[PDB]
């Protein structure tokens, strides 16, 4: 049962360069596609040619050419199908309404039909994997017209979301306020789970756990492939949790609003310290706990679970997670709603993690994602919304959507949602 | 009517037909539908020939327009020096002042004309004398960021 | 999002043009005869933004030149790069407009508008993807202002979905004691107001001021003044010449900056502050830059800051330097000056660092605000028109070109009423 990765935008094309190269390492792929090793689960993200030539099922979608020019005469030239990295000539220029209405309405179609091709050549799709950026243009605006068709065109499949939350160190536009909350309300509908990566949280454990003073882009994707890779491991290999697409959604997901799971992610240890004691099972499900370790910044403390699935990588013994898990119930105040088991899932991968050449992170014998959905995530949102709210009381850059497309009234339409999300999680907190 | 054809006489700079009309009566105060006077007109443009033979012949130094303006007024507004030196020479009122509250020190303060700023000042321009807003040229010269017009009138 | 097409209009517009083309050849690498001789490849990477790529390696401006005055002609070829720009992008008239706004806009000037629109639509026709326009012009004359305008109107009306920048010269009775150009620049600032979308305020009431009291230069000449401007378009153009994590382009940078669309009158600054032919031991620390580039003396606007507040502000450093001591240095002013920034856009100062300076320079910034400040200067002129106007001195030149005088008490409206815009938003709260 195959699933189908979408990149829409800068951040979504050079993340999914950072997961799909990760995703061959692990599973043995060259970069040509050839794969020695044997020739499985893997093929639910590859398909396979007559030359033993694997083929990541990944589309890769942006309005201007820059970034994906780069997969094109990069390393990986000749991993993905060259039609399944689509470029237009003019970018989005930071504004949704340009993505969504102006610019992206002249490719959607070559897009749909070129991700047709790859759906054809499934036997049981399950769903797609769209990874994209809040604060683009091309990100907020095209990803949420690509949603919307999809949910017309592939009914009864699942749609997860990677979504780059915006930080100001490295954001790019003032806007990028307006069109995280125009893309969330319009993609809400459309999208049965998503998972944040907040660039701001993803910038601090490059500066205290890699040491890194002043971090790239470069060093922020190759950390998120990795939690990245982590979230889809089940996918791609044998395993009894998150098996599938609808898995994530009935292990994490209570109601189809407040889809958002937070991840945390243990350890993340510099590569220069390569001679590490190696941390237990108890020290990493202990870090999973620990907000310095979250994708998004949040307090879960502050907020009640909802669900909690341990992914266990590596070398850990299942009884060790079951007293990890027991130490956790104790000493810990985690607090589950009413309504839910106060149960933790657990997966356990027994290959160790694996690490990039280039990349920034020692080596490990077991490492762990923890996906939670907690109602803090709605902190999230309410720094986005307040910001949001700021400019928008005095309807400062509204004109540049208005004059694409858009109509004013689209803005309080999506606030207001984001308002009810916002009491969604307050009446389940 | 030889006023009408002073006027414009006086406005275009033709000397020679200026010199022809005031011999045949032309009356050297004519105005026309706005109180302007041939020595106005010749002020305004900057004919400094016509400036001093109209008032070789018994031209009004300080006659007003209907908005109070006087030659001295529009010569410093345009940034003529040396009319603005005859006709101080020929009695021209310093600080006469226009429906607007402007006498000439405001007006050259304004157009940046510091030359003649500082003939106005020498000549007795009333640094104190405020338009209809309350401002004085120095007021101007504070609130434009004019500090070379600034220093100038401090002194 | 690639190509910019460049227009020159009257003497300021076409001699502040040649010189951008001087400074940004020299830092692309390409000598007077369009060939390449720099010995770096990100001088290459984005060289079609402003240069057409004709036979054998050789880089041509797509630049357009225009002046009802013939001998503007002749002044360019005669400069330095005067041969590179292509013979037939010389757009140039019989008689100038002696000042003459209306002739500019409504006689003279309407008159040679289509043969610029031709050569206009012949660079436009051969670009990849036009990203939009960029004008130098003065406002205090008669072509650059009148023509300029009418030509920004032609090509928004052919054009809609391209950005119109311009570099506008605003007049000052300290550079040109002529009384018409508040008139001109007053009727102008009217059209832009309502067919560009951002506009650099480039001030000779400040260049002045720079070069008479800051460089101490007695007598400061228009080569002294274009020495700062064309610091400053090579620095506010460097995001779009040189590959930046900021993806900068024309319309990003309008998206960015401009909150209101009115509202896109930019104050430009630059450090460090130098004259010609004088080199010093610069080697500017990051603070210094930083502090610098906030001080009203660097602004090529005659605006005091500290009298207004910063909607927006992008920040411009060029050559080798600590990227974590500038975003400490820049992150210290906004906390500092806090009360200078608006707090209703968050996140409103942005940072560029390009590796490579300007000629001459290890250290360079460049300042862009869109300051509430800048109503300070649209007074100024304001203040003069006025004076002029309630006299009604000249107003015969105006309509006697066809021209009526509603269309002066609407400009100088407008303006007034874009000045009370200004006021609004630096008086607004967060609450
Ligand atoms: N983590 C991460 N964030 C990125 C990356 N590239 C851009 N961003 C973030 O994404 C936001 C900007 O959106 P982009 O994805 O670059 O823009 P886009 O989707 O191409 O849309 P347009 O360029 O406006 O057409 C900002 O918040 C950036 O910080 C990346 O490679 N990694
Ligand atoms: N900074 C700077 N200002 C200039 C330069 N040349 C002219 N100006 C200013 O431009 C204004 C006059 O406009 P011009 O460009 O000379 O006139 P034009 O555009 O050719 O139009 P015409 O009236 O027909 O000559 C005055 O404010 C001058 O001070 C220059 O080279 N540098
Ligand atoms: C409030 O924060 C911001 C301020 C400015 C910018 C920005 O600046 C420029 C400066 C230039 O000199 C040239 C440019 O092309 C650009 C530009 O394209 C651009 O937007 C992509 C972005 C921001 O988020
Ligand atoms: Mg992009
Ligand atoms: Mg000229």
């Amino acid at each position: 049962r195959e699933c189908i990765s979408i990149h829409v935008g800068q951040a979504g094309v050079q993340i999914g360069n950072a997961c799909w190269e990760l995703y061959c390492l692990e599973h043995g792929i060259q970069p040509d596609g050839q794969m020695p090793s044997d020739k499985d689960s893997f093929n639910t993200f590859f398909s396979e040619t007559g030359a033993g030539k694997h083929v990541p099922r990944a589309v890769f979608v942006d309005l201007e050419p820059t970034v994906i020019d780069e997969v094109r005469t990069g390393t990986y030239r000749q991993l993905f199908h060259p039609e399944q990295l689509i470029t237009g000539k003019e970018d989005a220029a930071n504004n949704y309404a340009r993505g969504h209405y102006t610019i992206g309405k002249e490719i959607i179609d070559l897009v749909l039909d070129r991700i047709r091709k790859l759906a054809d050549q499934c036997t049981g799709l399950q769903g797609f994997l769209v990874f994209h950026s809040f604060g683009g243009g091309t990100g907020s605006g095209f990803t949420s017209l690509l949603m919307e068709r999809l949910s017309v065109d592939y009914g009864k499949k699942s749609k997860l979301e990677f979504s780059i939350y915006p930080a100001p160190q490295v954001s790019t536009a003032v806007v990028e306020p307006y069109n995280s909350i125009l893309t969330t309300h319009t993609t809400l509908e459309h999208s049965d789970c998503a998972f944040m990566v907040d660039n701001e949280a993803i910038y601090d454990i490059c500066r205290r756990n890699l040491d890194i003073e002043r971090p790239t882009y470069t060093n922020l994707n190759r950390l998120i492939s990795q939690i990245v890779s982590s979230i889809t491991a089940s996918l791609r290999f044998d395993g009894a949790l998150n098996v599938d697409l609808t898995e994530f959604q009935t292990n994490l997901v209570p109601y189809p609003r407040i889809h958002f799971p937070l991840a945390t992610y243990a350890p993340v240890i510099s590569a220069e310290k390569a001679y590490h004691e190696q941390l237990s099972v108890a020290e990493i499900t202990n870090a999973c706990f620990e907000p310095a370790n979250q994708m998004v910044k949040c307090d879960p403390r502050h907020g009640k679970y909802m669900a909690c699935c341990l992914l266990y990588r590596g070398d850990v013994v299942p009884k060790d997670v079951n007293a990890a898990i027991a130490t956790i119930k104790t000493k810990r105040s985690i607090q589950f709603v009413d309504w839910c088991p106060t149960g933790f899932k657990v997966g356990i991968n027994y290959q160790p993690p694996t690490v990039v050449p280039g990349g920034d992170l020692a080596k490990v014998q077991r490492a762990v994602c923890m996906l939670s959905n907690t109602t803090a995530i709605a902190e999230a949102w309410a720094r986005l919304d307040h910001k949001f709210d700021l400019m928008y009381a005095k309807r400062a850059f509204v004109h540049w959507y208005v004059g694409e497309g858009m109509e004013e009234g689209e803005f309080s339409e999506a606030r207001e949602d984001m308002a009810a999300l916002e009491k969604d999680y307050e009446e389940v907190g | 009517d030889l006023g009408k054809k002073l006027l414009e006489a006086a406005r275009a700079g033709q000397d020679d037909e200026v010199r022809i009309l005031m011999a045949n009566g032309a009356d050297v105060n004519a105005t026309d539908a706005s109180g302007l006077t041939p020595l106005h007109l010749a002020a305004t443009y900057g004919h400094l020939e016509i400036v001093e033979v109209l008032l070789k012949h018994g031209a009004d130094v300080n006659a007003i327009d209907i908005m109070g303006s006087t030659p001295l007024h529009l010569a410093a507004l345009i940034g003529h020096l040396e009319i603005v030196e005859v006709l101080l020479k020929h009695g021209a009122d310093v600080n006469a002042v226009d429906t607007w509250g402007d006498t000439p020190l405001h007006l050259a303060a304004i157009m940046g004309h510091l030359e003649i700023v500082e003939v106005l000042l020498k000549h007795g321009a009333d640094v104190n004398a405020q338009d209809k807003f309350g401002k004085t040229a120095f007021d101007i010269s504070i609130d434009n960021g004019n500090e070379d017009l600034a220093e100038i009138l401090q002194k | 999002m690639r190509e910019i097409v460049h227009i020159q209009a009257g003497q300021c517009g076409n001699q502040i043009g040649a010189k951008f083309w001087e400074v940004i050849s020299d830092e692309h690498g390409i000598d007077p005869t369009g060939s390449y001789h720099g010995d770096s490849d990100l001088q290459l990477e984005r060289i079609n933004v402003y240069y057409n790529e004709a036979a054998g390696n050789k880089y041509v401006p797509r630049a357009i030149l225009v002046d009802l005055e013939p001998g503007t002609m002749d002044s360019v070829r005669s400069g330095p790069f005067g041969q590179i720009f292509r013979p037939d992008n010389f757009v140039f008239g019989q008689s100038g407009a002696g000042n003459n706004w209306a002739k500019g806009h409504y006689t003279e000037g309407a008159e040679l508008v289509d043969s610029v629109l031709d050569v206009v639509r012949k660079e436009s026709e051969s670009c990849d993807c036009l990203q939009g326009f960029q004008l130098t012009h003065s406002l205090g004359g008669g072509t650059g202002s009148g023509m300029g305008t009418l030509l920004i109107s032609k090509i928004r009306e052919e054009y809609p979905d391209r950005i119109m920048n311009t570099f506008s010269v605003v007049p000052s009775p300290k550079v040109s004691d002529t009384v018409v150009e508040p008139y001109n620049a007053t009727l102008s600032v009217h059209q832009l107001v309502e067919n560009t979308d951002e506009t650099y305020c480039i001030d000779n009431e400040a260049l002045y001021d720079i070069c008479f009291r800051t460089l101490k230069l007695t007598t400061p000449t228009y080569g002294d003044l274009n020495h700062l401007v064309s610091a400053t378009m090579s620095g506010v153009t460097t995001c779009l010449r040189f590959p930046g994590q900021l993806n900068a382009d024309l319309r990003k940078l309008a998206v960015n900056m401009v909150p209101f669309p009115r509202l896109h009158f930019f104050m430009p600054g630059f450090a460090p502050l130098t004259s010609r032919g004088s080199q010093q031991y610069r080697a500017l620390t990051v603070p210094e830059l930083t502090q610098q580039m906030f001080d009203a003396k660097n602004m090529m606007a005659a605006c005091d800051p500290r009298h207004g507040r910063y909607l927006t502000v992008a920040a411009v450093f060029r050559g080798r330097m600590s990227m974590k001591e500038v975003d400490e240095q820049m992150l210290n002013v906004q906390n500092k000056n806090s009360s200078y920034f608006v707090e209703w856009i968050p996140n409103n100062v942005k940072t560029a660092v390009c590796d490579i300076p300007p000629r001459g320079l290890k250290m360079s910034a460049t300042f862009i605000g869109n300051s509430t400040a800048i109503q300070e200067l649209f007074k100024r002129i304001s203040e003069q028109f006025t004076a002029m106007f309630r006299r009604k001195a000249f107003l015969h030149w105006y309509t006697g070109e066809g021209m009526d005088e509603m269309e002066f008490t609407e400009a100088e409206s407008n303006m007034n009423d874009l000045v009370s815009e200004y006021q609004q938003y630096q008086d607004a709260t967060a609450d």
